[PDB]
């Protein structure tokens, strides 16, 4: 039980810190001339609809989940 | 310590230096807008980051903003 | 059958899952006289329980290991009546709601102050559209053939 | 179990969006289309333009690190 | 001078101003251009003094508004009574009071909810209530379902009555301002009139029809064997085979020679022997008293009679050395205002509803009030909180005073200036007087809890190990103890069971009240109490003081009373309003009122509730175990919150299952206040747009551009989540848990 | 505590902190060279989330541990 | 620059209404002026405004 | 113009209050305000509290520059007062600042040099990835 918790802690720390240094990456190290229309420019290109599609997946899956345990209950 | 710009857009609204409560912004004659006036920011040495000024320009983003930099006594509206 | 559960108008633990119950409404009921409003409503409610558990036996939902039904959202054919049943309807129900809503929102939009007629709704229109709303995939798909559904020139700007 | 992996799908799922969207508007967005000039960790853009409080994308990942405490428990 | 002012129809009754939602304020009168419109329509729908600027309208606005308030009231108690009347197991509760369970409310047979109806007793079938309306009824005299109905409709009556008024007085006949500026006439009406004659009046109905009514009631007759309440009125003979006094008839009253009614006013202290409350007979007795104290009273401030005091006068005349320029200029404050009216209201208000909760659970005063502990326990939970709520709010609205109608060109009356002028040293002391408590507090909590895990219990703060024995409140005990003999040589008894005097009291079984005694645990917790206390008032009075200006914002005022804060510079002005101040102030209210009913919860099932059985032997609820598990915060954990906890959680498929499902629903609102007060807008304001977009690209943008929550409205929704969600829990938990057990 | 209240209020406290320090006898020998300010924003941020952090990784790992190694199953 | 109350969709990247559509109201002929022509847009921006001077290069779609 | 000179013109009448100087004022600098008013009327202090400035010349001496402010607003708006106020150094050196030319940083002026404009719109700055390993930081340019 120590160790799945302790590891599995650490991994929820680093997914974090992974998304935290991409988003640092993209302040201070990231050229938009280079980078023509490359897959890297088109992913900000077209953030709106990942955006969106995050929200409603997440928006889903919480009002069902939520609604069966209240349900049961 | 603060750096404080006016880019090229202000309609001489004046209101960014009616605002500010420190005497940091003041009028200037430059033609280009319609009445030859703009901001200019020589007190920069005493604005505390208040950001009343961008709280007034009404222009389409902003045409006069101010960016946090080294903290000093002046800034930091300390009185002790 | 399917998934380890046998059906539930054989299972051993359902009979107890009945029979506990209806033994405790009738201890409950054992407190009144059989002319009291507090029997009429105890008598009510066993009467329900078992009109309930005499309708998920021969629907043929299958029961678990400890006596409850147990859904399987499959597309098993034996089992339509649990999840793609009831989810077509609810499908139908929810694209009325929003294609009517859109209807309505598109058609206040070209007006004098269209601002006004989302607090102040006009009653006549907004029936007339929740009215023609019961064709909505009809015109759903309509709309997408025609390429009317979607705009090219939206608003978003990032520098 | 059926229930717990879709609560642990609603928890990826919020964390990420959160990530993802700090990490994409993180060069700069509608409220404020210069953030790439401010940095990655700023408090806020003052009080005006209706209220740019905790908008900066160190504040996103300060926000996701919530999500993943509670999807990790 | 004083005389009555009124404007024959100032406004004339229409629905033009009602088609127009936003009608009030001309700022958002236009229209909904965002979606920050509908939210500030309703935050400002009732700022009256913000709408307009003269006070006579406010005083218009205000006065309608207090009797759709009155009106509302009304409905509420006309429903309660018409409840206790249709759906309440009443009178078979008046034959046997302490085996049947009140009850009023029932549920429809739906969904499965019928077994919230559970089986309370005498026949019926609903949810066991605990508003102590039942016991109310009894000490009142009703007796009958009838007597109950009847009133209902008056009531009713009374709403109606009161909506014309709030009507009338409005768009008929509306007063001037310088009609309600007569506070000397107003607190003449309020002390004689409302005050006096209402306990009169009170005193007279119970010396007429509750004494008789629960006399007989006491002596063990059929509560429908006994008389009509008119009976006794209409027939002095009847009503005097109890109290033989009312044979002398009204002759005592007028010849001076009133000590011969000592039969039905009396002085004892005790409670009833066998309703376990107070005896009427004094009750009448202090009614009687208290009416004629505020009638006399009520002649002191000067009218157009040429005599009586003027309340100006009276504030010049106190000015002394140390306070400057005395009380002047503050009866201009508290007429030209209505705030600073406000804010004293609401104060004593609080804070006499604490004084309400502290008195009633002490010396119940309905029969069998003591005996039902759960109705016994809302009471006082009920009633702290509204204290609770109220002194905050005071302090909120005397923030608004100063922040929009204080000015210093007449303030140079050096009483308010010069609190103002040590604002500095006030703040200081009370800040390092909130430090001592808190450590002097708390730190002998850890310094239990340390010593008990490092199994040396002997350098604990026991009442075995190192003593701290409340000393001046065991002598105040102990004094009031003894004043029937000594200082209260006419008074029978003490005023009180809870004074370590006299001795217990029984109501067929369960035990109403006995000596409190008061050890180490309590001089701990008391000192909590202080501490807690005293960081509310830290909060609430440095907001009120610096709500005008201060070091890091010198011009504040001009800012307003509302505002999230004045930019990211100076290093940071985040929450430096006074709304402000009041929002860190609800969570300490919050923390200090949960502090005061744990306690009480824990101590009264401990050391003073239980069951006695024949030859005396008496065993509390608990156990006793207060006085020795709650000087650890371990203690607090497992004994009081795990172990009492467990009716709550396995309340499921039982008549308490609400209370178990409310549980949970009050720990889901109080974790989602969290989203709400951790967060900013600014984040949530910029996720909105990527959903713009995707509803733009469906061609479903809505006219009304949806911006996020103003960086105030998310503050006031995560308090009052937080708020709902923390009493809701306490409310479930308390109610699942003295249902059951008590 | 670092999450809830905001910084407005804790610096309008130290700058009267400061002055009941100065204006005491026998105290005012001594004397601070950084002057008291109250935390940044993001820097309250910071810590309240440690603070939130370091509460949740412990009181679990301790419930964890003992609940079963009380038991071992 | 364009004519009066013509319909124009802009394309100032840091603006709110980029890509959206607004009316002229008047362009100022003077000759040193940076920024001349005046639209106005039926829904606010964050600040509550609804009209805006752009340079004539910097936004036309007619 | 030549910036007014200090002098010893007396000060309001205050029974005093404990939002005053402190030791910063003593080490480091310090502002001091006066004007000139008509008659004698009832003044908000900016440090808490009220006081009654008197006829003629009136010198107020306090701890900020933001304070100095907010009272010559409050004046000038209020009672239509016109002012100056000044920062003295520890060493007594006296320097003028909020009139610095006479006319008030609302209304134009000849002879003003313009500080901090950038000839360009703000959304043209460069990123700042390219300014990397060089001090520039986006908008200095
Ligand atoms: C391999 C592991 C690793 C390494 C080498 C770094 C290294 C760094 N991190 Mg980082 N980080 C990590 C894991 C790591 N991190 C994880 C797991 C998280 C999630 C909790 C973060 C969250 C994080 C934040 C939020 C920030 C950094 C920042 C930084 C930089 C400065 C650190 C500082 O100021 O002190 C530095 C390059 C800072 C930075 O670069 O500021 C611009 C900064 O703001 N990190
Ligand atoms: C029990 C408490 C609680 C609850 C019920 C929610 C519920 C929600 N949060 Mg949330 N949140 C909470 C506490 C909570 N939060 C706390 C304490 C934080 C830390 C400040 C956050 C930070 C947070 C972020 C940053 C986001 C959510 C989002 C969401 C939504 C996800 C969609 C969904 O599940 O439906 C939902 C409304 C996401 C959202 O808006 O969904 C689109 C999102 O982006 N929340
Ligand atoms: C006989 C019907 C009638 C009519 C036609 C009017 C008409 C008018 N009144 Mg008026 N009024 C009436 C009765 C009436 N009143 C009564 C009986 C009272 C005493 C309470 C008042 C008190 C009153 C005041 C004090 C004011 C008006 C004002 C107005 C004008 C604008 C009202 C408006 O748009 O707000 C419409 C408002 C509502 C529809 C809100 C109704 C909410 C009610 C009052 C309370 C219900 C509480 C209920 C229990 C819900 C509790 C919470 C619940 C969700 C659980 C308009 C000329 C205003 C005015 O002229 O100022 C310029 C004003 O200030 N009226
Ligand atoms: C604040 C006052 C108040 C409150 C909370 C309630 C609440 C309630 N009443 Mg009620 N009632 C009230 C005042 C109130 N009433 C008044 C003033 C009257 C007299 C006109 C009534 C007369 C009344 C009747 C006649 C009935 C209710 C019923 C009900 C219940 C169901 C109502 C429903 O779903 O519709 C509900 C608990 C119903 C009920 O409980 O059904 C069993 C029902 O039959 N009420
Ligand atoms: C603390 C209680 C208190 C005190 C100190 C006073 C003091 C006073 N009252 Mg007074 N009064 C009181 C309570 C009190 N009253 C109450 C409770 C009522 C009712 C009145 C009703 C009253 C009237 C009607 C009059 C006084 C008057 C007076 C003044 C002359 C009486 C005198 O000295 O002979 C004196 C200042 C007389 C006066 O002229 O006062 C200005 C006067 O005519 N009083
Ligand atoms: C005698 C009692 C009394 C009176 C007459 C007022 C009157 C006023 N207060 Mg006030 N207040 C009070 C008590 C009172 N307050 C108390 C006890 C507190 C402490 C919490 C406050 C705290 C307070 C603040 C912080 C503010 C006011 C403000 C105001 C003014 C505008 C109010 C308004 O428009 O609200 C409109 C009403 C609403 C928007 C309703 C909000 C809904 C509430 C919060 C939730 C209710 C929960 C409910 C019990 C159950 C929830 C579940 C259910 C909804 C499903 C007005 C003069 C405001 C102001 O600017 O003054 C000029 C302001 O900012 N008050
Ligand atoms: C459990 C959480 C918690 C705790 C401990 C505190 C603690 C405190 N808050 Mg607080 N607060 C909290 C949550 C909390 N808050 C939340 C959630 C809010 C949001 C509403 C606020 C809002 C708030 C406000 C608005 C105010 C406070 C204030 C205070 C202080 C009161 C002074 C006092 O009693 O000192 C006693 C301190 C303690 C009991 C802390 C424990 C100390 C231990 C027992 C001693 C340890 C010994 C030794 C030093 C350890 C050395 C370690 C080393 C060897 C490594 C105190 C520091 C007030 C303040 O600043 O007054 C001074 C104030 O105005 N708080
Ligand atoms: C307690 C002191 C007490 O007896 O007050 C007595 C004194 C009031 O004396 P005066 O005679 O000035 O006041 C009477 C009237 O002037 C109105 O207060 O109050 C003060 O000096 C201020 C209290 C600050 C208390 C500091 C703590
Ligand atoms: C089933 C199966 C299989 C398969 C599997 C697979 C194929 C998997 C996959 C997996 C995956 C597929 C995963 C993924 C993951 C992901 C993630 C984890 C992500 C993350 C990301 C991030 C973190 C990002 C970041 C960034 C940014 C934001 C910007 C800049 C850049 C960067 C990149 C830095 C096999 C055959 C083998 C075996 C059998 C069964
Ligand atoms: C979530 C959140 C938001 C965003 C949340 C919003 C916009 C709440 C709005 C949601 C409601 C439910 C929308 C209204 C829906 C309509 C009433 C539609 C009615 C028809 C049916 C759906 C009933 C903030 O703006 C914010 C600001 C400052 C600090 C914290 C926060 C914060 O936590
Ligand atoms: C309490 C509090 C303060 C004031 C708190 C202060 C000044 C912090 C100082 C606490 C003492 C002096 C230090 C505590 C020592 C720690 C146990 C460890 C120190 C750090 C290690 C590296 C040694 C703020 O300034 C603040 C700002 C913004 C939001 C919330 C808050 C807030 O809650
Ligand atoms: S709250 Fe608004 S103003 Fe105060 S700091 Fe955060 S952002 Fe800047």
């Amino acid at each position: 039980a120590a160790l799945y918790t302790h590891h599995q802690y650490i991994a929820g720390f680093i997914m974090t810190g992974a998304f935290a240094h991409g988003a640092i990456f993209f302040i201070r190290d990231y050229n938009p001339e280079q980078n023509k229309d490359n897959v890297l420019a088109r992913m900000l290109e077209h953030k709106e609809a990942i955006i969106s599609h995050l929200s409603w997946a997440s928006l889903f899956l919480g009002f069902h989940t939520l609604g069966l345990y209240v349900h049961n209950d | 310590a603060h750096s404080v710009k006016i880019y090229d857009t202000c309609i001489g609204c004046t209101q960014c230096v009616r605002a500010c409560p420190t005497d940091v912004l003041e009028m200037v004659p430059w033609d280009g807008c319609k009445a030859s006036q703009i901001a200019s920011a020589p007190r920069t040495e005493d604005c505390v980051g208040c950001k009343r000024c961008e709280s007034a320009c009404p222009t389409d983003f902003l045409s006069v903003r101010v960016y946090l930099g080294a903290e000093t006594t002046r800034s930091m509206g300390l009185a002790y | 059958d399917v998934a380890g559960l046998t059906p539930c108008k054989e299972s051993k633990g359902f009979a107890k899952r009945e029979k506990q119950e209806i033994k405790k409404l009738e201890s409950r009921l054992k407190l009144y006289a059989p002319d009291s409003a507090p029997a009429l409503a105890l008598n009510a409610t066993i009467e329900k329980t078992k009109r309930r558990f005499a309708f998920y036996g021969n629907e043929g939902l299958l029961c678990g290991t400890d006596g409850l039904p147990h859904l399987i959202v499959d597309g098993d054919q034996a089992h339509l009546g649990e999840f793609v049943y009831p989810g077509l309807v609810f499908l139908y129900i929810a694209g009325w709601i929003g294609w009517v809503g859109r209807a309505y929102l598109i058609d206040v939009r070209t007006s004098k102050k269209p601002t006004e007629k989302e607090i102040i709704i006009d009653v006549p229109l907004a029936l007339r559209i929740m009215s023609k709303g019961l064709t909505w995939p009809v015109a759903a798909i309509g709309e997408l053939r025609s390429g009317k559904l979607v705009e090219k020139s939206a608003n978003i700007t990032v520098s | 179990d059926f229930l717990v992996h879709h609560a642990i799908a609603l928890g990826l799922h919020t964390t990420t969006l959160i990530l993802v969207k700090g990490a994409l508007d993180a060069r700069g967005s509608k409220l404020m289309p210069d953030k790439k000039e401010f940095g990655y960790s700023f408090p806020c853009d003052g009080p005006g333009r209706g209220g740019t409080c905790d908008i900066s994308a160190w504040d996103a990942f300060y926000l996701a690190v919530f999500w993943m405490l509670n999807t990790i428990g | 001078e004083v005389k009555i002012m009124v404007e024959k129809d100032p406004v004339k009754t229409s629905f033009e101003k009602w088609a127009k939602p936003g009608h009030f304020s001309r700022t958002l009168a236009k229209g909904p251009n965002t979606t920050t419109w509908i939210w500030n329509l309703h935050a400002d729908a009732h700022d009256f003094d913000s709408h307009t600027n003269d006070l006579e309208e406010i005083s218009r606005k205000v006065f309608s508004a207090h009797f759709g308030q009155l009106a509302v009231i009304f409905i509420w108690l006309s429903g309660m009574y018409f409840h206790g009347a249709r759906f309440s197991n009443y009178e078979a509760w008046l034959s046997d009071p302490t085996h049947i369970k009140p009850s009023a409310q029932v549920v429809w047979p739906i969904v499965g909810q019928k077994i919230l109806n559970g089986d309370v007793g005498g026949g019926f079938q609903g949810i066991q209530i605990t508003s102590g309306f039942f016991q109310l009824w009894r000490a009142s005299g009703i007796t009958s379902e009838l007597q109950l109905y009847t009133t209902a409709i008056g009531g009713l009556i009374f709403a109606a009555l009161m909506l014309f008024a709030g009507w009338f007085h409005y768009h008929k006949a509306a007063p001037k301002l310088a009609w309600f500026q007569n506070v000397e006439s107003m607190l003449n009406h309020h002390l004689a009139g409302l005050l006096g004659l209402g306990s009169l009046a009170w005193a007279g109905h119970q010396v007429h029809v509750s004494l008789p009514i629960n006399r007989l009631l006491d002596a063990g007759v059929d509560p429908k064997e006994i008389p009509l309440p008119h009976e006794f009125i209409l027939n002095r003979d009847l009503l005097a085979q109890l109290y033989p006094s009312f044979s002398k008839g009204l002759t005592p009253f007028f010849t001076l020679n009133w000590s011969e009614y000592s039969d039905f006013l009396t002085f004892r202290g005790g409670l009833n022997p066998v309703t376990g409350g107070l005896w009427l007979t004094d009750t009448a007795h202090h009614h009687l008293a208290i009416a004629v104290l505020f009638l006399v009273a009520g002649h002191m401030y000067r009218t157009n009679f040429g005599i009586g005091h003027s309340m100006k006068e009276i504030l010049e005349a106190h000015k002394g050395p140390f306070t400057g320029e005395g009380h002047k200029g503050l009866y201009e404050i508290l007429t030209t205002s209505w705030h600073a009216q406000l804010a004293i209201n609401l104060a004593m208000l609080g804070s006499l509803t604490i004084i309400v909760a502290h008195h009633m659970y002490a010396m119940p005063p309905y029969p069998y009030l003591a005996t039902d502990y759960a109705t016994q326990l809302s009471l006082f939970t009920h009633h702290m909180w509204i204290g609770g709520f109220l002194v905050v709010g005071a302090a909120a609205h005397a923030a608004i005073f100063m922040v929009r109608d204080y000015d210093p060109t007449t303030q140079y009356n050096n009483l308010l200036d010069r609190v103002l002028r040590h604002r500095d040293a006030i703040i200081s002391h009370l800040n390092w007087v909130c430090i001592f408590l808190g450590f002097h507090s708390f730190g002998l909590y850890i310094h239990n809890d340390t010593m008990s895990a490092l199994g040396r219990p002997q350098d604990m703060f026991s009442d075995t190990a190192i003593q701290l024995q409340p000393v001046f409140a065991q002598w105040i005990q102990n004094t009031h103890a003894l004043a029937p003999s000594l200082t209260a040589p006419n008074a029978t008894a003490s005023t009180s069971l809870t004074w370590g005097g006299g001795d217990l009291v029984a109501v067929g079984g369960k035990v109403a009240l006995l000596p409190i005694p008061l050890g180490t645990a309590d001089f701990l917790v008391h000192h909590i109490h202080a501490f807690t206390i005293h960081v509310t008032v830290l909060i609430l009075l440095k907001g009120v003081l610096f709500a005008r200006s201060s070091r890091l914002i010198p011009d504040k005022a001009n800012l307003g009373f509302r505002f999230p804060c004045d930019g990211p510079g100076r290093g940071g002005t985040c929450q430096v309003s006074a709304w402000d101040h009041v929002f860190l102030g609800l969570f300490w209210m919050y923390n200090a009122i949960s502090v005061v009913i744990f306690h009480f919860s824990w101590k009264m099932q401990s050391d003073v509730w239980g069951s006695i059985s024949d030859q005396g032997v008496v065993t509390h609820i608990t156990g006793g175990n207060f006085a020795q598990s709650s000087i650890t915060i371990n203690g607090w954990l497992r004994d009081f919150l795990w172990a009492q906890a467990s009716q709550v959680i396995q309340s499921y498929g039982s008549s308490l299952s609400a209370y178990g499902l409310l549980f949970l629903g009050a720990h889901f609102v109080w974790a989602f206040s969290l989203m709400f007060l951790f967060s900013g807008r600014g984040y949530w304001q910029e996720l909105i747009e990527s959903i713009v977009w995707a509803h733009n690209k469906l061609k479903v943008a809505p006219a009304i551009q949806p911006r996020a929550l103003s960086i105030v409205q998310g503050r006031a929704v995560g308090v009052a989540h937080y708020l709902l969600g923390g009493i809701a829990t306490t409310w479930a938990f308390f109610l699942a848990r003295i249902i059951s057990v008590g | 505590m670092f999450l809830i209240s905001w910084r407005g209020y804790w610096q309008e406290l130290i700058e009267t902190l400061a002055w009941a320090h100065e204006r005491t006898p026998l105290a005012n020998l001594v004397r601070w060279k950084d002057k008291p300010v109250a935390l940044s924003i993001v820097q309250a941020r910071l810590v309240g989330l440690a603070h939130f952090s370091v509460g949740y990784i412990f009181t679990y790992a301790a419930f964890l541990i003992a609940s079963t190694s009380g038991k071992f199953g | 620059g364009p004519k009066r109350g013509s319909i124009v969709k802009v394309l100032r990247r840091e603006s709110y209404w980029f890509n959206d559509t607004g009316k002229v109201v008047a362009v100022d002929q003077a000759p040193g002026v940076r920024y001349p022509v005046v639209v106005r847009f039926d829904k606010v921006n964050y600040a509550g405004v609804s009209t805006n001077n752009y340079s004539p290069d910097e936004l036309e779609a007619a | 113009t030549p910036p007014t000179l200090n002098a010893d013109t007396p000060a309001p009448i205050f029974g005093g209050s404990t939002g005053g100087l402190l030791r910063k004022a003593q080490v480091e600098e310090f502002y001091v305000i006066t004007w000139e008013s008509p008659k004698e009327q009832i003044f908000e202090m900016p440090t808490g509290g009220a006081a009654i400035m008197r006829s003629g010349p009136n010198l107020l001496k306090l701890a900020r520059k933001e304070q100095c402010l907010a009272l010559g607003a409050r004046l000038r708006t209020k009672f239509k007062i016109q002012y100056q106020f000044y920062r003295v150094f520890p060493n007594g050196e006296v320097q003028y600042l909020h009139p610095k030319d006479g006319v008030y940083p609302e209304k134009v002026n000849a002879g003003r040099s313009p500080v901090g404009v950038n000839n360009r719109s703000i959304g043209k700055n460069a990123n700042p990835a390219e300014l990397k390993f060089a001090h520039k930081q986006a908008y200095d340019l």
